[PDB]
Order: C-alpha cells, then structure tokens, then sequence
C-alpha cells in the first residue's frame, strides 16, 4: 500500500520523531538498542563504526548518517521518482557487504516501535508506517 | 413565619448568591438542575419552554423569570402588604398548572441545595421559613 | 452594535448597584413609583390601566409596580447573552399582545424612564449605554406594537 | 571567525524550519537552487557531477543528488549541539570528497555562496551572518585535505 | 475575656454590613427586637424607658430612641480600632448613664442578652463568640460607675 | 427514609465537605456556631464543655466528638444492622441530657446551614432524609 | 442530539467517581436501582432475562448480570475520548444484542429512563441533560440494528 | 450544542494541522482528491458534474478540488463564531441553489468525505466532534437541498 | 491467600492505574505488549481482534473489554458471592476456544507488572497482587 | 514573477501571519478596514455585503471569503497550472464588478500593511512579486 | 508625493517603530539584514565598515548613522525647504558610491520589511509615498 495519504501521515510523525539538534540521537539509540537486543548478530556488521558502544562520537555519527538517509527518504515519500534514484544510491552502498537480508524488516520493526514510542502509540497506524517503511528499505536490501 | 430580622437576613444571602449579569443564569439552570434531580415527574411539566436542552436560551428564560419572580418576591419581603399582593397574583397564574404540594417541596429543597453552595454563610432556619412563606402564598 | 458587551456591562453593574434584592422593598418601590410617575407624565397612559390605579398607597399598584421593574431586571441582566435576551424580550412582546392599550411609543417612554429615573439616584451612570440598552430591550418588548 | 552557541542555535531552528521532512515540494526546490547557483558562479564545476546528470538539471538522477548533498548538510547543521559527533561526521565527509578527482577547498568557498545566495529568499527569518560562520565551522572541517 | 485584634475585626466588619446608613428599614427592626428583648427578659426594665414612650413601641418617639441606643453602640464598635477614642467615649458614654436613675450595671447584662438574641437572627455571618467579648469591652467601659 | 442510592451521595458530600486535619476542626466550630445562631437556648447545654469560649481546646474536642459521631455513622449507612447499633449507643447516651425534639431539628438546620458552604454540589432532599435517619435513632 | 466535548468531559468525570472500582458495595445498589427501574416502567422486559434469574434480584446471578451490564456502560462511557474505538464497541455490543430474541430498540429507551432515575439520585453533582446526550450517543450505537 | 466550542476548536486545531497555506499544493490537492474520490464513491454524484470532469491530473479540477475544500476551511474556522459561521453557509447554500444537481445528501456525503480523510490522515482525530461540526456545515450549505 | 485487607489494597491501586478515559488503553498497552514480548503465541489467539496491530481500533476495543471484565472482577473482591457469578460467566466466553493454560499465568504477570509500572514499584504488595489476581483467573481458565 | 523559493517564504508568513480561527476574522477585517483607509472610494463598492457595519456577520463572511480566497491561492503558489486555472476562474468573477488597476493596487498595499503586523519577520520583497503575480491573474 | 496628512501618520509610525537607545541599533541591524537578504550584492558595497561581522561595532555603527540620518529626514518631512536642503546634501555625499536605482529599491523594500514588524498599525501606502519622496531626493 503506502497510499498518498500514508506518505503524508508518516512524514508528518517521522519529523516529530526524528526532530532536530539532539533529539534524532534519542531516535537513534532507541533503535539500535531494540535493533541490537532483538538480532544480537547485527552489532557485530557495525564493527568498523564501533558497534560495541553506540554511545561513542563514531558510531553516534553512524546512527545520524543511517537516520539522515532514512529521513531523506521519508521526505521524498511523495515524490516517488526521486525516492527511487535515492534508494539505488543507497543500494550501492549496502550491496556485498555481507548484510543479511533479515536486518532489514529488522531494521524496520525496531525503527517503527522507537517512532511510536516517541510520538505516542494511541491511534499509530502501523500499517501505514510498516507499508511505506517497506517500500524503502525494499529499495536499499538486495 | 419569616420574622423582620430573617428576612433581612435572607435577603442578605439572596442577592449574594443569585449574583449578576450571566451568574445569574448559570444560578438559574443549576436550580431547576437540582429540582429535576429531586424530582423527575416534574421535568414533563416544563415542556413548553425546551426544557429538551436545558441550555437553550428558551428554557434559561424560562429559568430567569421563576428566579427573577422569586428575587422581586424576597426583595419585598419587609413590605407585607405588596408580596402578599404578588404572591397573590403567582398563585392565580399557577393555579391552573396541575401542581400539587410535592412539586413546591422538591422546589425548596432545590432552593435549599443550589443558594448555599455561592454562600460562605447560610442560614437554613431563617431561609426554611421564609421559603414556606413564599411557596405557601404561591401554592394556593 | 447597539448595547454592546462593553455598554451591556456597565448598565447591568450601575443597575444592580441601584436595584437589588439586599435593599429595602420600600426603597426598590420608590424607584419604581419614580419611574412610573415618570413613563405617566411622557406617555399619557392612563393608569387606571394598571392594577392599583397608580396609586402609590395601594399595594396592589405597589405589586404591579414590582413585576414591571422585575421583568426590566430579568432583562437588563440577560444583556451580556442575547440569545438568551432576545428569547426573554420576545416572551415580554407576546404577553404584551394580548394587552389592549400597549403602543410601541408607550414602551419605549417607560424604558427611557428607567434610564432617566436610574441616573437621578446615580447621577454617573453611562446614560448613553442606557440608552442604547434600553432602547434594545424595548424594542423588542414593543414588536409589532 | 566563530559559530557560537547563538549562532548555531538560531541557525538550526532557521535551517529545520525550512527543511523539516514534514513538507513537501521544498527540497528539491532549494536544493536543485542551490547547484543551479553553484554552477552560475563556477560554471567548470558543473563537470565534477557527470555521473549524477548534471546536464539534465529536472532528472530523478540529479534531484536525488541535489538532495542527498543537501541533507548531508541538514545532517552536520543538527549535529552542531554535538561537536564531538559532528567532528566524526566531517572526517567521514572529508575522507569521501578527498577521494573525488577535482574536489578543491576552492570550491566550498564557491558553494558557501550559493548557499548565501539561495537561504535568503526561502528562509522567513534568516541572519547571513550567523549562516556564514556556521556554514564556514561545517564546511572547513569537509574541505580539510583538499 | 478580651475582644481581640481578630474579634474586633470580625464584630466591625458584620456589624456594619447590618446597620450601614445605605439600606433602609433595618435599623428600626433590629433595634426595636433589641429594647423588645430587652423587656422581655427584664420586665422592669421598660419603666426606665418612661420619657420616650415604651408603652408604645411603634411611636416615632421610641423608634427614635432605640435608634439613638442602638447607633451609640455603632459609634462605640467602629471605634474598636482606636481604642483610645473609645475609652474618651465610654467615659463619656458613663458619665450619661449615671444621671440616669435606676441604670444598674446588671441592666447592661440583660442588654447583652438582648443583643446575643437579635444579632444572630439578622447577620448573615455571625460570631457569637467574638461579639460576646467586644460588647463586653464597650458595655463595660458605659456600665463602669453604676 | 435514606435509601442506598440516597447513602452513597450523603456519604459522597459529607466526606468532602468535613475534610481532614484542621478543617474538621473549624467545620466543627462552625457547625455548633450555627447551632447557637439558630436556638440560642441550645448553647447552654453545653456549658460543661468550655462553651463560654467556642475557640478553646476543651469546646473543639466536643465539636468534634460530635461530628466524628456523625461521621462514623455516616460511614456506615450503608450497613444498616451496624449503624441502628451505634445509632441504640447514642441515644442511650443522650436520654439523660434533657433534650427535646426542638434541640434535633435545630442541629439538623445547623448541618443543613454548614456542609453546603464547602461544596460545590449539595442534594438537600438527600440530606434531609438521611439526616432525619440518623437523628431520630438518637432522639429516641 | 450532540454530546458534546464538554458533554463528555463533565459526564464520564461524574460517572467514574461513582462507579470506580476503588470504593465498595456501589456498584451493585446502583445496577440493582436501575434494572429495579427498567421492570418499574416496563414489566414485560423482565422476561428477556429469565438466564440470569430476575425473579430473584439479590440472587448473585443477577447481582452479576446487573453490574455486568452496567459495566458494560462503564467501558463505552470512558470510551467517549476515543470515539474510533468506541464504535468498534458499540458494533460489538449490537451485534451480541441482535442475537437475542426480543431485545427491541425502544426496550433501550425505558433503559434511558431507568439511569435518568437512578443516577441524580446517587452521583453528587450530576448534569441531566449532558448524560441525556452521552447516553443516547452509546445507547442509539448498540440499538442499532434492532 | 451540536458543535460546540469544544467541538469547534479541536476541529479546527485539527483541521489547520492538516491543511494550511504552508503546505506543499501537492500535497493539498492530494487530500482533496481523496476528499472526492470517497465522495463521489459515497454519493454516487457524476464527477462530469465539476470543472476538468474528476480528473486529478486536469488543472481545472485540481483548481475546482482548492475552491471547494477552501470553502470548507473558511467555514470550519468560523465554528467558533456562528453568527459569522451561519452568514457563511447562507452565502455557499446560495450559490448551490442555483446549481443543477446539489442534493442534501450530496452535501453530507462531501462533508462526510472530509471527516473520513481528516482522520486516515490524522488518525487521533476527534471523529464524534468533526462528525457533529461538519453535520451543522452540512445542514447550513444544503438547506432546502 | 487474597485477605480482605489484601482486596481494600489492589482494588484501590487497580482504580489508580487503571484510571479514567484513555488512560486505561496506556494501562493495556503495557499488558499486552508484555504478554506478547513473553509469550509470542498468544498473539494468534487474537486474529478475530486483529492481533497483529495493538494499536488499531479493533484490538483497542478488544482489549478495554478485558480490561473492563478485570476492572468488574477487581472491584468485587470484597463480594465473594457476585465475583464467582461473573467469573462463571467470563469462564463460558474463553471455555473451547483452545486457550494454552499457560496463557493465564502469563496474563497475570503481564498484568501486575503493568500495574506495578504505573502506580510505582515501591513498596507494592506481590503478594496481594498475585494471590487476587489468581483468584480471578482460576475462575475463567479451564 | 514569484520563484519557487519566494513561494515558500511567502506561503510560510502568510499562514503564520492570517492563523487560524477568530484570528482570521479579526485579520480580516483588519484587512479591509486599511483597504478602506488606502482608498475610501473602495468602501461604496462592497454595500452588498454590509459594509455599513464591519463587525456585521455579513461583511465578517465577505471578508473571509477574500482572505480565504487570498489563502488557497497561496497554498497552490507552488502548483503552477494549478493557481492559473483558480486566478483564472476568480478573474471572470471580478470582470463584471467595475474594478480598476488602483482598486487591486490599494489592496495590494493593504496587504502589506496588515500581514507583517503579525510577524516577526517579513520579505516586503518577496510579498510584492508574488502578491503581484496573484492580482495580476485577477485583474485580467 | 507625501502630503502633509501622510507625513504625520509617517513620523508617529516610525518614531514608534525606531524606537529609543540600543532597540535602534536591533532595528538598524535589522534593516540591513533585509537589504542584503533582499540583494545580495549590496552588501560587498559597505566593506569599508565591517560588514564582514554584522554585530560588530564599527557596522553597527553605519547602520545607526543611516537610521539616524532617516529619523532626521523623517523629522523634518513636513519642514519641506529644510528636508531638501539636507536630502540634496545627502545625495552630494552618495554621488561617487556607485549606487544605482535597484539599491535604493532594495533599501526600500527593506525598510517596507522591518518597520512594520515593530508596529501594530502600518500604512504601506503612506509610506511608499514617503519613502520614494526621501530615496528620490537622495538617489540624486
Ligand atoms: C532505511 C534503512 C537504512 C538506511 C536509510 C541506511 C542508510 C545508511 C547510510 C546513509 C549509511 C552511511 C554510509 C556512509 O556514508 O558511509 C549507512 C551505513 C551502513 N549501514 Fe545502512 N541504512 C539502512 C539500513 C541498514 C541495515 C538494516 C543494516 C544492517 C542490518 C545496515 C548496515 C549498514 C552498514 C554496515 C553501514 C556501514 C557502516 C560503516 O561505515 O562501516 N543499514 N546506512
Ligand atoms: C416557588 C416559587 C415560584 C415562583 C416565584 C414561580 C414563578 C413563575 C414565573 C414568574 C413564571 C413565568 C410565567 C410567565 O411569564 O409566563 C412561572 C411559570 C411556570 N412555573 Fe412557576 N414559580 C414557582 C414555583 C413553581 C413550581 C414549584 C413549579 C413546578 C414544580 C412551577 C411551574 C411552572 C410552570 C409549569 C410554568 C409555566 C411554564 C410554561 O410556560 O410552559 N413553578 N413561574
Ligand atoms: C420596559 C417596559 C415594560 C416591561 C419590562 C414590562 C413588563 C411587564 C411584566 C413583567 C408584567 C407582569 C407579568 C405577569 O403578571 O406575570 C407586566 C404586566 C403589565 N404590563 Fe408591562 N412592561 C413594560 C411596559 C408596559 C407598558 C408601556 C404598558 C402600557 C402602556 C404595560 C402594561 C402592562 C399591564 C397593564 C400589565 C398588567 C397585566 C396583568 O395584570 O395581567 N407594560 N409588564
Ligand atoms: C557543505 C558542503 C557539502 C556537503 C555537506 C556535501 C556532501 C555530499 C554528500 C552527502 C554526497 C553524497 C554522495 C555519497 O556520499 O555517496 C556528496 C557527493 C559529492 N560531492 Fe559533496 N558536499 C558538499 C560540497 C561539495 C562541493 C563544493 C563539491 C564540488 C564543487 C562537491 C562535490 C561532490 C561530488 C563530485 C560528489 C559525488 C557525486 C556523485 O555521486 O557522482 N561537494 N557530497
Ligand atoms: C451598649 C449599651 C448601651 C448603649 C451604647 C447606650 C447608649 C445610649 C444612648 C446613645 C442614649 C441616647 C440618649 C442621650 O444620650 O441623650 C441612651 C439613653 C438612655 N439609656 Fe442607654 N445605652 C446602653 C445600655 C443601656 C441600658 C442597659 C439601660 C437600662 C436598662 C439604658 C438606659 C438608658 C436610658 C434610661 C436612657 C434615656 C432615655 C431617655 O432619653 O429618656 N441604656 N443610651
Ligand atoms: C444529631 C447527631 C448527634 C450526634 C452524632 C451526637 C453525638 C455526641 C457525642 C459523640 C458526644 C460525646 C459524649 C462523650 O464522649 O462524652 C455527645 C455529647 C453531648 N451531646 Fe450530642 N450528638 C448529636 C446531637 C445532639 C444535640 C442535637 C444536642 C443538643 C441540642 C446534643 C447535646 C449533647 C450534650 C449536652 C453532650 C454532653 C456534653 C457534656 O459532656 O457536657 N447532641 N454527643
Ligand atoms: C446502554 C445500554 C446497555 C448496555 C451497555 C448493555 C450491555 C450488556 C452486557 C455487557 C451484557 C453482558 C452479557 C454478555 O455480553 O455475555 C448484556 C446482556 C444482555 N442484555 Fe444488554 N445492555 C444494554 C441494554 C439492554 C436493554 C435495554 C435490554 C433489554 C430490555 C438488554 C438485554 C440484554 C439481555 C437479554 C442480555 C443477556 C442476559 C443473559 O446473559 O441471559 N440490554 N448487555
Ligand atoms: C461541504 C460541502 C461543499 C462545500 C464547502 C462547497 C463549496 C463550494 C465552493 C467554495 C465553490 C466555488 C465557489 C466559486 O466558484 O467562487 C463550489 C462550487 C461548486 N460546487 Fe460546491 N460545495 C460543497 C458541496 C458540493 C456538492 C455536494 C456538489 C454536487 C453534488 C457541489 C457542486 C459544485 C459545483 C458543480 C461547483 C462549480 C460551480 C462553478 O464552477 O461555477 N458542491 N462549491
Ligand atoms: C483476568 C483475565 C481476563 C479477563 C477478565 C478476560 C475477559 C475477556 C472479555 C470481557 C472478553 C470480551 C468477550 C466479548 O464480549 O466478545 C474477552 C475476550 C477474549 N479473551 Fe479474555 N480475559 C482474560 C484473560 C484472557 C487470556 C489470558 C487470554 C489468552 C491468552 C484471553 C483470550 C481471549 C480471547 C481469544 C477473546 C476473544 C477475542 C475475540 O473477540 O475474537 N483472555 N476476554
Ligand atoms: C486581490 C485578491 C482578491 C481575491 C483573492 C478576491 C476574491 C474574492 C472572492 C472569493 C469573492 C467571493 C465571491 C462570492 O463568493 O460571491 C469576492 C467578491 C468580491 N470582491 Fe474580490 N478578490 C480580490 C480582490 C478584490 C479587490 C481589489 C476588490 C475591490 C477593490 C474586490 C471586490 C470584490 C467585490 C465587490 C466582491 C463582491 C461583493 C458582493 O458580493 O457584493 N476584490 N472576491
Ligand atoms: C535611503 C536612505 C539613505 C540614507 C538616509 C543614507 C544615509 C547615509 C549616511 C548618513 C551615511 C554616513 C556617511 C558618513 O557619515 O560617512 C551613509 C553612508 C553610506 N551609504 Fe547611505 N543612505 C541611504 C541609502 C543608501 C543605499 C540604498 C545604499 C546602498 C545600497 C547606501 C550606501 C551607503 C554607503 C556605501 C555608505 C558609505 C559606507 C562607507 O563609509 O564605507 N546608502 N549613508
């Protein structure tokens, strides 16, 4: 699905989640810690970025770099020719490094559950966020 | 009944609750309020003046004129002879409205629940008896 | 607008101030004798049309004098609310039908002798917020007549 | 000169302002602005983005790049209440322009004025000044090595 | 007992919203239940009352009188909070009720009782208590001689 | 006479209006203040607990013997076999105190003057029944 | 009819402090009255509950089914700040009352005048014409169909 | 009332959040399209009944899609004050009078249709409240419709 | 155990966290999230109330159900009589509907650990708590 | 005229500047109370809308239905074929009421004058381009 | 241009607008910030006085003596032999800066952008007039 309505309702809560200054690393840490509790074997592809302590400056600047290319794409929800040049970019840069292909809906489920946690679960609709969240991360996996 | 001192003191207390301006209407609501919640036989009794939707502006007329008429009645309660007059004149105009006793009973006790809660005194002898003053000129 | 908020306001505490319950049964009678000397001498009514004949000594006057005034005090303190207002100057009109004699001009002559009668005893009174309130409320009393 | 504490605070609240993900249809408007200016005033740098279709200004292939360089600033410009994650984010940003043929320090200086150029006329409030050092605190820790 | 800074305060402020010259037809029902009071627990009292027609309560010459009694005691409360106006007047006050023959100071006692009986019937908010010491202290100061 | 619909709402306004700490303590005062303002005969009664000065120690424990009865017996309208027990208690302890019919219905205009100016919402019909109840199991 | 915010508001605070679960032996008075309320005005639909033992009112059988339905009104009234899961609700509760023989839709509106008579009498403050809304807005929900 | 002023102010909160001037124009059109493809699917109306015939990609119902949700704004801003409000709906339930083809029910269904989209895009609508404030836009615009 | 005071203690902390309004979706959010972190099963036990999407409308009304049946058995803790009637009738809406035993063990854990979330942890009587709480669920399984 | 970069800051004061609710009425008004102030001839035109009195709901409704006119086209500023199709229609609307260049330029100035009195910020710039691109499609 | 009725509404808004001791230096930094935000390339045209820092003293103190000079033209708007004395001695002093009309536009503007955001009541019309009728004087 991800109907031109969903678009417009995940961007909107995807912005008041994300936020600004420091508030998107309070986004971040709630997603690699749900990421990293529920498939302990993802820390270990972030080794070159210092997996082993999300709080460091490296793996910090990780987070904000995977969080600003989420974000990049959550903005262009409703521009789709565009979407689909920035997921192939995105692609090249995820393809043959050995990245399991279960990350990804992974990668979502945590990504989901911190928007919801940050802007409240009453009335979220997750099928509009697991659609439209799929339709990107389809784009970078494989 | 309703000797000259209560009644300066029940006209002291009156015009203390009742209030002004809009306090007078919200007054006014909370009193036939109180009277429903007493008694629900006589809601029907108001049919006639939307007592449907208790904030219209037709049945907060309604509501306005009754304690209007009882603030004119309690404003001459030191002049014998001119309430006696007009509770008089309430009584031919109530008369044909199939009211019976329990009807103005339920009305004091309403009076009796809603003037003291805009009161940080409240006299309930004095106000009993100049109550029964009132409604006993009015029922008959 | 006419009998604005602002003008509404002033006129019900300035009323109030001189009308209420708290005071005397004889004092609120002198003002509503006042008044009705007054709306006699400006309308020409008669008063034998009214209960008592106008006589000040005759409590039944005295009573009628007291629902007169009482109905003017329902209304002026309802002039914040219009809606609520209007529906009380509407009930005054239909009653005032159903009464041989009562002129749109007889109407107006006694709410101006409230006005007039209200800045004797408070000689600060907003005169022109009571003459555009007054004026508002009868109008809608004298409807049609 | 010095980004200072005010200066990145009202720079962040004018920059998220305009670029929040919450609208639509203003990204690639200031972006693709951006490099439009960009290439008005170092019309040679215009050949550094070949394989991003830099001839074809309106293509997917360029909007996304416009984009993606953009963001990449939004990314710095909110880090600036973390220094030491922005200190990493420049070095990670250092390292990829250094490895780009033909990518001079030079041409920050001509970036920084199309974003003095175009910042102006999209943002409702918007002090140059603050932007210029703010923009300089970002953009020297990028351009560093070449 | 002692009429208190808050007693005095209290007695002043409920007083005053009673007897104030602004409302009319109270003064005369409140003084006129007083002196009847007063003769109803003090029989004899009444004879003391000769010149100002006790006999006939509703004379305009013994309304006038229990408004002239019941005043001094207005002029006597609101002096409450200048004592030393007050002791000048209860002297004074004194000094005309020992020319009166047959003014005992047990008169005073059942004047008190008389008040005690009207004031709760007319005050909206009434302390007994506190009114009770402070007419003590006034009716003390007049009876003080006799 | 106070039916459980009724025991609910008495018990629902008693408890907000007579409060805790120091504010049973006022109310306390308050209420017997009202008392003697309605029968003045009444006040004597109570001379052998300090009453010649309404704000000392031994007048305030009284106050508030009386209405943390009330309280009690409030509290346990609902169970009436316990409440008539406590209700025998009382009476039996106030058969010797010489009081009359008058001396009830003036403590019951007193509760009806004081609980009412610490609410916002006051039923007097409830409280006149369920006051009544109480009364009359300790009147005799 | 509306029941509006403020309607809901004032309504689901007055029911709650009656009907919450942190006080005792209320619940069941109060379902009793008003099932006592239904029979009074309409003594035909006491044979619809011939399941749970209305010949019987203290029975615990229909001290259960009493407050079971009246709970059921305590779900759907804290359910007036969610109107999107209160009609889930009310489809639920209709769909389980057209399953049963002879639950016609007026047999709501002598409900109606059953809580109308039961609640001023028990719920200190109480506003009649905000529950009059709230009520017809749940009960006009679940008698639909029927 | 129906649609009080606690009704009218979250509507309205509600209603600017998700459509204001500060938004994208695609994104605008986006809603109203919604807004009347659940409206004709509700109402059975022929979309050749309006400018550019129901086509999203046609300027002409783009534009006729802003003048009519605009119209919707202007008086869903106005629920606060229905004296202006009813002056509005007077004025829209003019101009539809004079159309061939506006029903009552045509009315509701497009106010509906508003409701309905509001709260997929707003999820944590005040669905009781726009259903109570858009049935008074309704009843207003199609009086005698 | 579940003594009278026991009952005065979780009838009066169950009112609090259960509260008024929406509150009481934030108290079943946190139960159900728990119970089916723990025990991923009892999901599908709950597709007639589209499980699969808590925050939906349809599981929202599903769960303020149960939630509204433990607040009815809550509240007739001191009235032993009525509590065995509406647990007899709760027991014929859950009976042959394959419910797993260990499903109502669960439920209670996820329930006093909602609970104990939102009216604070010290001090809470688990004792009380797990004693009535098992009363009322021996009553409705099996 | 108006680039895509001005249509953002121009879209973006405007919303911030005409609000929401009452707001928009009294910066209604306020709109054409200086449009009357600019060009008093302006005034005669709009008698049909109760001009006679500004506050009248007549005129409050005429001069929403301008700004919110005033507020669609700013909406669809960055829809191009959009907003042409829209000044088009608002252009046959105009043809017929007798308006000049002058009447469309003191609006133009109105505008400018009551907009950034509700801002902390405003492009007078980016207002005159694209303020004339709207009237412009409206005057013909 | 700039009539006698509109200088005085023009000197009352901008002597509010301007307002007294450091709120002139905010306005004056303002109002340049405007101006190069509006044209860019007016900017390079004030590096004589440290326009590289716009919260510096040295720029701060241009943009004050151009603020200044304005209040003193404003001042004397309806003095009109000494206003083209001055403005005349102004544009003697401005004849080598290498301005042109787009400028003194711009300045325009800018000022059309910040005064009103000082204000609660602006006439954009009033001071289009008198502005033009200061630039014109000074652009030569
Ligand atoms: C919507 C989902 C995702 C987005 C938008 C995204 C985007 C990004 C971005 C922008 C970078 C920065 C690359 C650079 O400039 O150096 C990155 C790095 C990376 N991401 Fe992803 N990513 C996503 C999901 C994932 C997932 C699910 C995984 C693994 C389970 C993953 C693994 C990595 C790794 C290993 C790197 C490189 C770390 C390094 O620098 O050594 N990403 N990603
Ligand atoms: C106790 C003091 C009362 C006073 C001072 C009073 C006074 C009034 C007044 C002034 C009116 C207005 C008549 C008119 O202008 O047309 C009225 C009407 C009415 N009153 Fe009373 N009243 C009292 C008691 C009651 C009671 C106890 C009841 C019933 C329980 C009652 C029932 C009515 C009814 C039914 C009307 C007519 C409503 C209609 O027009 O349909 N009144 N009353
Ligand atoms: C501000 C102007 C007026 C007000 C507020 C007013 C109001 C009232 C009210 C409240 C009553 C008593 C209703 C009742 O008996 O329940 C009344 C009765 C009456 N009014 Fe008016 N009135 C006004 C002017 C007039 C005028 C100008 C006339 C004659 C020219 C008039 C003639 C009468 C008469 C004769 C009655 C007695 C009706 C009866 O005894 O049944 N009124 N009016
Ligand atoms: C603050 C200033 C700048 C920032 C934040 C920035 C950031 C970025 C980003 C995020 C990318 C995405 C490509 C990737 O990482 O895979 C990129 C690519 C690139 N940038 Fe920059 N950049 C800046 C300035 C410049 C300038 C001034 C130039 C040259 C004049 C330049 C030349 C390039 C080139 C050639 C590419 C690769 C294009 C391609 O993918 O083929 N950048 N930059
Ligand atoms: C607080 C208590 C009292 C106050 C303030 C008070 C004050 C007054 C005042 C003001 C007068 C006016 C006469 C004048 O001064 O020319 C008066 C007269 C008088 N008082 Fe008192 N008095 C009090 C108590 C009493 C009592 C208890 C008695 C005797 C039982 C009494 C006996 C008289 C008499 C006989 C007169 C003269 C009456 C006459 O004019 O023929 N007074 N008093
Ligand atoms: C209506 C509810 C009443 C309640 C609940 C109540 C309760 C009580 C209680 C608890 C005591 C304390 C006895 C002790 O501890 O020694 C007491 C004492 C007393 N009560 Fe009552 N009572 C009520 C009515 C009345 C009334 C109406 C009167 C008189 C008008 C009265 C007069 C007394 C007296 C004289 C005492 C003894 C004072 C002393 O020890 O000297 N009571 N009452
Ligand atoms: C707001 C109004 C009402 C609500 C919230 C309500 C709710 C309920 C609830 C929760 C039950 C529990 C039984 C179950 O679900 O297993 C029930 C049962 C039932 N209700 Fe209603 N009800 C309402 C009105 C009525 C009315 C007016 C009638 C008929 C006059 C009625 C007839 C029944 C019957 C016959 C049962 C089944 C009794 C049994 O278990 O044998 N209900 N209702
Ligand atoms: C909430 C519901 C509605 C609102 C707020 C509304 C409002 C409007 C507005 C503002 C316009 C443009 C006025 C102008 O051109 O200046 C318009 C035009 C129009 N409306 Fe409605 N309308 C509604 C419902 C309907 C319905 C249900 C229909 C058909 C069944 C309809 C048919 C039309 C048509 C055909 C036009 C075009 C008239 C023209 O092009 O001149 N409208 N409406
Ligand atoms: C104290 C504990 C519980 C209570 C009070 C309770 C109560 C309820 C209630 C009132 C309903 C609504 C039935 C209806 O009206 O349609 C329900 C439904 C249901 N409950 Fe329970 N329940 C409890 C525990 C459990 C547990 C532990 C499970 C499974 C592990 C469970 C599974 C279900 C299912 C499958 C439904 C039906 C869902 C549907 O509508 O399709 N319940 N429960
Ligand atoms: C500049 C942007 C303008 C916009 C967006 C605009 C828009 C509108 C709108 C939407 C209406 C409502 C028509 C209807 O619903 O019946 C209207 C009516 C009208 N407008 Fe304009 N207008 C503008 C400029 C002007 C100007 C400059 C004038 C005159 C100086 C003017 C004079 C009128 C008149 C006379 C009416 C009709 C009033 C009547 O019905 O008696 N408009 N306009
Ligand atoms: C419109 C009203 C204007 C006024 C009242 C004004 C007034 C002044 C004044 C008082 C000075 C101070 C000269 C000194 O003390 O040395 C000055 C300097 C200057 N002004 Fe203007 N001016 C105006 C317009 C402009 C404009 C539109 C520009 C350029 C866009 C401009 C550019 C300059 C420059 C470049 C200087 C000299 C800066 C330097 O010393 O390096 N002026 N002006």
């Amino acid at each position: 699905d991800c109907t031109s309505l969903n678009r417009l309702l995940v961007k909107r809560q995807w912005a008041e989640a994300y936020g600004e200054g420091t508030n998107r690393e309070l986004l971040g840490n709630r997603i690699w810690e749900d990421l990293f509790a529920n498939m302990p074997d993802a820390r270990g592809l972030f080794s070159r970025v210092n997996g082993n302590d999300i709080d460091s400056s490296e793996f910090q600047a990780h987070s904000l770099r995977v969080l600003g290319g989420l974000d990049m794409c959550v903005a262009s929800l409703d521009d789709v020719p565009v979407l689909n040049a920035l997921l192939a970019r995105l692609n090249s840069q995820h393809d043959s490094r050995g990245i399991p292909a279960a990350g990804y809906p992974a990668f979502v489920a945590s990504a989901i559950s911190a928007v919801r946690a940050t802007v409240g679960a009453r009335s979220f609709d997750n099928d509009a966020w697991n659609s439209c969240m799929n339709q990107i991360v389809s784009g970078i996996s494989g | 009944v309703c000797n000259r001192l209560e009644q300066i003191l029940v006209k002291t207390q009156w015009a203390q609750s009742y209030g002004e301006a809009e306090n007078r209407a919200a007054f006014s609501r909370d009193l036939f309020s109180e009277l429903f919640n007493i008694q629900g036989s006589s809601r029907a009794l108001f049919s006639g003046v939307g007592v449907d939707d208790m904030n219209s502006a037709a049945f907060t007329a309604h509501c306005l004129r009754v304690t209007g008429a009882l603030n004119r009645l309690i404003s001459q309660l030191d002049q014998q002879a001119t309430i006696n007059a007009d509770l008089a004149h309430l009584a031919g105009q109530h008369a044909s409205r199939n009211l019976d006793a329990s009807n103005f009973a339920a009305m004091g006790q309403a009076v009796m629940s809603v003037v003291p809660t805009h009161l940080d005194c409240f006299n309930q002898h004095a106000w009993g008896e100049c109550y029964e003053r009132i409604a006993s000129g009015i029922s008959g | 607008e006419c009998c604005s908020r602002g003008d509404a306001e002033v006129v019900i505490s300035e009323w109030d101030q001189v009308f209420n319950a708290a005071m005397a049964g004889s004092s609120e009678s002198a003002i509503g004798v006042a008044i009705f000397d007054v709306f006699f001498t400006s309308s020409g009514v008669s008063p034998s049309m009214f209960p008592g004949g106008g006589d000040s000594s005759s409590a039944e006057f005295l009573a009628q004098v007291s629902r007169v005034i009482s109905g003017a005090d329902i209304a002026i303190n309802s002039l914040t609310n219009r809606a609520t207002c209007d529906s009380l100057l509407s009930h005054l009109n239909a009653q005032h039908k159903a009464i041989s004699g009562v002129t749109g001009a007889a109407v107006t002559h006694l709410s101006e002798a409230i006005s007039s009668v209200v800045a004797q005893v408070l000689p600060s009174a907003h005169i022109d917020a009571w003459g555009y309130c007054m004026a508002y409320i009868a109008a809608g009393i004298g409807a049609g007549l | 000169s010095c980004c200072s504490s005010e200066d990145r605070a009202n720079v962040m609240h004018n920059w998220d302002a305009a670029w929040s993900a919450a609208y639509s249809d203003r990204r690639v408007a200031l972006a693709q602005a951006v490099f439009a200016s960009l290439f008005s005033r170092d019309a040679a740098a215009q050949g550094l983005f070949s394989g991003v279709s830099a001839d074809n200004p309106d293509s997917a292939d360029f909007r996304a790049h416009c984009v993606r360089v953009v963001n990449g600033l939004d990314v710095a410009i909110n880090m600036l209440n973390d220094p030491a994650v922005l200190n990493e984010q420049l070095a990670h940003l250092s390292a990829q322009h250094q490895a780009r043929a033909g990518v001079a320090a030079a041409h920050f200086d001509v970036m920084a004025e199309a974003f003095a150029e175009v910042m102006p006329q999209v943002s409702s409030c918007f002090s140059s000044d603050s932007w210029n050092r703010c923009f300089a605190r970002i953009a020297n820790g990028i351009s560093a090595g070449l």
